[PDB]
């Protein structure tokens, strides 16, 4: 994990369907595929991700002052760790099953669903460029205090004007 | 009609303007094999052009 965004968001993203977790993580990651012999590697790619993560522990790290404070020569402060969870609950409208009047028919159930990545995309051995930049967007994007809502990359799409094949239903 | 603008060493630039031959796209092509042009090639014809 070359690099790693904790963000805070807010509650109108936190109700989300995607986003059910108050922090959410952007890294950025290197991957190799190696021959089963011995370390000769065959490929390189750069991965960035986003994930929904819960708190699972807490560590020891330097303390960073800002301009309007000092910091001593050794202090230290303790941040969470995060981890990737499996499911989270949301809770929907549903009914009773053995209801006996009209004050308990119509109730809120917990059901708990299946936890998918925000973000993931590949990247190949060069162009780490294109993948930082791509990071840098994400955070910057969370950042606005909205949800992640673009993901348009020009290497992965259909030609513009081949009116021969874009001419067929999409809607 | 025939004319080529990159017939320079290496396909760099000549002193030559294109020709309709090379400016219309390759994909409106149609071959007929050395065979006499018939009724339905106009229809043909018209369907590539009204497609686009």
């Amino acid at each position: 994990m070359l690099f790693k965004y904790i963000h805070d968001v807010n509650a109108k993203v936190e109700e989300g369907r995607r986003y059910l977790s108050d922090v959410v993580r952007v890294a950025l990651d290197k991957e190799e595929t190696t021959d089963p012999d011995t370390q000769e590697v065959t490929s390189t790619s750069y991965r960035v991700t986003a994930y929904p993560v819960v708190q699972v522990g807490e560590e020891e790290v330097p303390y960073i002052p800002v301009h309007p404070k000092t910091a001593e020569p050794g202090q230290k402060v303790t941040v969470p760790t995060y981890d990737v969870p499996e499911k989270l609950p949301v809770l929907v409208r549903g009914r009773n099953p053995e209801a006996t009047g009209d004050y308990d028919d119509h109730i809120w159930v917990t059901e708990e669903v299946e936890v998918r990545p925000l973000v993931d995309e590949v990247f190949k051995e060069d162009e780490f460029e294109k993948a930082r930049l791509y990071y840098e967007n994400v955070a910057a994007q969370l950042a606005e205090g909205d949800d992640i809502r673009h993901y348009y990359r020009k290497d992965l799409d259909r030609e513009a004007g081949h009116y021969s094949v874009s001419r067929y239903p999409s809607f | 009609f025939w004319g080529d603008s990159k017939l320079a060493p290496g396909g760099q630039e000549g002193l030559q303007f294109d020709g309709i031959n090379k400016m219309i796209d390759p994909e409106n092509t149609i071959d007929l094999k050395g065979n006499y042009l018939e009724e339905k090639h106009i229809n043909w014809g018209s369907q590539l052009i009204l497609q686009n």
